[PDB]
């Protein structure tokens, strides 16, 4: 019912046996970090597989494509199929993933630069019941895995492209379907205000941005989602060349939110962040840190003068710590 | 603070309270949450993304295990140590590890 | 091995004897070999491989600074160095450089 | 009568009043690193200036340039004008030190990076006896610093110019004078082969030549050195791109010479050290520098291969540096 089989290290060899001893219902498959199995030791349960639901493995390196032609060449049914990092992952298998069970709904392949386009046409083709995209620096992935991706099942909601070799002419056609909730456009090729403004206009139900380890992106482009964008809730501003004058901005002409991420940006405002601290009704998320431009008065009064701040510099994960 | 630095430093060298684990050839270092992102912006990258509770992280094949060892400690204790026979892949003083524009 | 040969030559150096080449820095005095700070720096060669005489005496530009400096010679004799992120910036070039540098 | 008061620091400013009382053969003044006395404490003495000739004065950073008016425009004899490290050294005075003392033969004006090109000419045109020109990495000293220089004074012998901004063409010209001894190249742009032939096959005497810190030259100028050289007794071949296989050529085909210096070179061969060992007794130039990679056999058999000599290298030197 639960197999949660996670980190046994090499305690599972020819065990599994008996767990599906008699079973016929096994839906919770989840050997991350599995270091003890080989191929043998997949194809023994992939003879039936009855009826899989959330088969995952994080990291098992070792384990081959024949595991992923195994478990979808035996059960025409799944719903979620988060792989890790294992490497050596052809695309024929995936292939065949895409041809057999044409109902998957929830995919992660991080960390598997093997699957640059062919997985894509092969899962967008059959299957459409996606709901949840997540990649990680996976490169050759063209631009071909945007356009034609956004073309087939508009009901995905969950979007993950951080470190990807995908063009800007995709990300255009992303404004296409309105049931998308999160964006994961890190390491990107300069999105035009453009097509921040189409994408959040067209589709006005969205609740996380990501945009993180971007550079072009200048400050109006933050200083103009925000207009229009009322839903969202979380942004991820890494690195971004902004000129820390979209903060006010942002305080002005946005009230539905409370999460927002400065990353490493080269100049932060002091007085733009005290106008903030009183700009909004929802923002108690104050995480100094590499915090050279600060002074000595208002993280000293804030303390104690704004219960509804935590803080949590690496001063504050500590006495934290001590308390468990 | 100084001191502060000191006694995170030992806790992370107590293989207890750890909260991000970095995973490189198998070997898996046991690091805070805030300070790899105090170091390098690549992890903080992918870090602040999440509040899970556990997390996990994987490096480039190119950032070398011998070259990888050292930067934990200079994160942790913000301290050079060098030798002769390890520079050049840490040829920025951004530490440069292979890929790794920050 | 070798090694021994330049930690030998180490301690000799840091007891003012058997001293060569003489560093001068607004009045402070390093005292080093011949060969060794010829096998370093490559500022250094050309002001000493010029001449055969008993006592030398090198200056330095003041774009070299000291604080930076002590370490240097420490790299060069043992391959080690200690320093903390408040002098970084000067000594920032991983190929040692700084002197002049163009290679 | 003799000065010689170098690092002296602060226990000489006035008391030099004394000195010059009855005594009027100053000669050998030096107060090279001098940090006590100003422009008027050097202008006393500087006042008389009876027959100077050997002025030296290295590192004085303070001093000023109405002190070397003060020294060239007392005396027009002077030998010897080895300054140093002194900063500021503005190209006036050596305007008026070239124009008013007409006899001056050996120099050292090193590290003054404001000399660049006048006073080449200034003492290019009327000084006719200088034969010791010495500089450092002395800034902006262009070619026109140099062609326009050797067509006055053909006895040169010690050319120092290491590390400034020239062109090979101006060293191509230096084969005119025929009595050059040695030959202080640092930091050119490619001598050529054919322009070292030249300077060679013309200037059959001279002593040392030192290319040192030289990344462009190649095997071959040192292949054909040894070609034609027959007085030469020193190369300094240091960070050079060789191929490391012109040690055989210069030991096989020159006779006469003992120093060989190949400093600054990524290879080091223990077979090329074995060979200049025997194959020349004038060639010897086993004193292995960084040579990490080594076992322990040279210091348990050349010690009664070779029981008559104390050798020379800073490994074996372990007798006289103790005192």
């Amino acid at each position: 019912k639960q197999l949660d089989l996670s980190s046994r290290q090499q305690v599972t060899d020819e065990l599994l046996e008996k767990i599906a001893s008699r079973s016929q219902n096994i839906i919770e498959i989840n050997i991350s970090d599995c270091r003890s199995m080989s191929d043998n030791g997949v194809c023994v349960l992939a003879f039936k597989c009855p009826g899989l639901l959330r088969y995952t493995a994080y990291r098992c390196k070792q384990l081959s494509d024949t595991s992923i032609i195994a478990v979808a060449s035996h059960c025409p049914l799944l719903q979620k199929v988060h792989v890790g990092n294992q490497d050596k992952l052809t695309d024929e298998g995936l292939k065949q993933l895409g041809s057999k069970c044409r109902e998957l709904k929830d995919i992660h392949f991080g960390q598997c630069y093997k699957i640059s386009d062919e997985g894509m046409i092969v899962i967008a083709k059959g299957c459409l019941k996606l709901q949840r995209i997540y990649m990680q620096e996976n490169k050759l992935v063209t631009d071909q895995s945007v356009k034609a991706f956004a073309e087939h099942c508009p009901e995905l909601q969950y979007v993950g492209f951080m470190g990807c070799s995908v063009t800007s002419k995709g990300v255009i056609h992303l404004t296409k379907l309105r049931n998308l909730s999160s964006l994961d456009l890190r390491h990107i090729t300069e999105l035009d205000n453009e097509t921040v403004m189409e994408i959040v206009k067209r589709c006005k139900n969205l609740s996380s941005l990501n945009l993180c380890l971007n550079w072009i992106i200048n400050d109006r482009c933050v200083e103009v989602i925000a207009k229009e964008g009322q839903n969202l809730k979380e942004l991820y501003l890494v690195s971004c060349k902004i000129t820390d004058y979209a903060l006010i901005a942002i305080g002005r002409y946005s009230m539905t939110i409370e999460t927002v991420d400065v990353g490493w940006c080269k100049e932060i405002t002091d007085q733009g962040a005290t106008l903030i601290a009183q700009s909004s009704k929802s923002l108690r998320y104050l995480g100094l840190m590499r915090c050279d431009k600060v002074n000595e008065v208002t993280v000293e009064q804030l303390v104690q003068q704004y219960p509804h701040i935590t803080f949590s510099t690496v001063l504050q994960d500590c006495k934290r710590t001590l308390e468990r | 603070s100084t001191n502060v630095l000191l006694s995170l430093n030992d806790q992370r060298k107590k293989d207890v309270l750890c909260d991000v684990t970095i995973f490189v050839e198998g070997q898996r270092f046991r690091a805070h949450r805030s300070v790899l992102a105090a170091c390098s912006s690549y992890f903080h990258s992918r870090i602040v993304g999440q509040a899970d509770g556990e997390l996990n992280i994987t490096l480039p094949e190119e950032v070398t295990v011998k070259g990888f060892e050292p930067l934990i400690q200079f994160a942790y204790t913000a301290k050079l140590i060098l030798s002769k026979e390890n520079v050049d892949e840490v040829c920025k003083c951004v530490e440069f590890l292979s890929v790794h524009n920050i």
